[PDB]
């Protein structure tokens, strides 16, 4: 049994990690960038209120 | 401008058609930007050669 083949796999473990890492970050930024949008809209929802002024 | 706790003499001239005559009520809504808007309704007593509006 040789670690030469272990290397072959170790790539695969690392690569799928990096890809998941890659996407999760992308998934994550979008998560964040979405989380920001709802917040901006959220404040804009309340503060965009319009009012009847006087009689 | 008015510093808070100060006053000014405002002088209104009513437009050609809207000049009220004795016995006719008028309303004046005062609308400061960003603030509660007043209204002052008066009716000239039928009388009133002029002067103070009681």
């Amino acid at each position: 049994f040789s670690g030469l083949e272990a290397a072959i796999v170790l790539i695969a473990f690392v690569v799928v990690a990096a890809v998941f890492s890659y996407v999760m970050l992308g998934a994550g930024f979008f998560a964040t960038q979405k989380s920001q949008e709802v917040t901006y809209s959220g404040m804009k929802q309340a503060t965009s209120n319009l009012i009847l002024d006087g009689m | 401008q008015l510093n808070p706790g100060a006053r000014v003499k405002v002088t209104i001239t009513a437009p050609t058609g809207y000049k009220p005559i004795a016995g006719q009520k008028f309303v004046l809504e005062i609308k400061p930007k960003t603030g509660a808007s007043t209204i002052v309704t008066r009716t000239l007593s039928d009388g009133y050669n002029g002067g103070v509006i009681i």
